[PDB]
């Protein structure tokens, strides 16, 4: 699967991520800024598995979206509201807006009971999304 | 009495029977490979829906004879 799909470079961002805790945030600092990572990790995510079980994707979706309160919004949007790409471009045309599965609602579970500054904020996405919704 | 229970007993089953939609990769895996728990829960409800079935049978022929005496 590391041969035919992108899945390999999932991997390689979560042992820098996970591999050496105390490193954690930096990688997720070096991480974060790129765009159209969060849609493409949450993309292969919601994919049938190719090489990488889920629990680890979650682990780097929440790290990524807990290292900083903007991209921790970008990652609720994009599992509530909006998960393509924001002909070279990522597109990530292929999947359903807002479908859930466990590992999304652990990611939504992580994101709103972490305790950290952006939490309220956060939360706060997360109720806009219900009030919306309604 | 004994089709109450079969129906009880099929309509516990089926209540913690869940079915995905077909509206993403992962359900349609899960359509293509029924997991072995879906496939023991489907044994499980095709066994009671049977009894149920052959209980609802036999509950009609009665009322049926039943008519047939009155």
């Amino acid at each position: 699967q590391v041969s035919k799909t992108s899945i390999g470079w999932l991997r390689l961002l979560h042992h820098c991520l996970t591999h050496i805790s105390d490193l954690e945030g930096m990688m997720a600092s070096a991480a974060a800024p790129t765009a159209n990572l969060l849609q493409t990790c949450a993309a292969l995510l919601m994919s049938p598995y190719c090489g990488m079980h889920s629990p680890n994707i979650e682990v780097v979706l929440v790290k990524i979206g807990l290292q900083s309160t903007r991209i921790g919004l970008k990652l609720i949007d994009i599992l509530l509201r909006n998960c393509a790409a924001s002909l070279n471009s990522p597109l990530l045309f292929g999947r359903l807006n807002g479908l859930s599965s466990d590992s999304t609602i652990d990611i939504l579970y992580q994101l709103g009971t972490t305790q950290d500054p952006g939490t309220k904020d956060r939360i706060q996405a997360l109720l806009k999304w219900v009030s919306d919704s309604a | 009495c004994r089709y109450n229970l079969a129906c009880h007993r099929l309509e516990t089953l089926l209540q913690s029977i869940d079915l995905p939609p077909l509206n993403s990769a992962n359900n349609a895996q899960y359509f293509l490979r029924k997991p072995d728990k879906a496939v023991e829960e489907d044994s499980r409800v095709f066994s009671a829906y049977q009894d149920c079935i052959q209980l609802q049978l036999q509950l009609n022929l009665a009322h049926n004879a039943v008519q047939r005496l009155k």
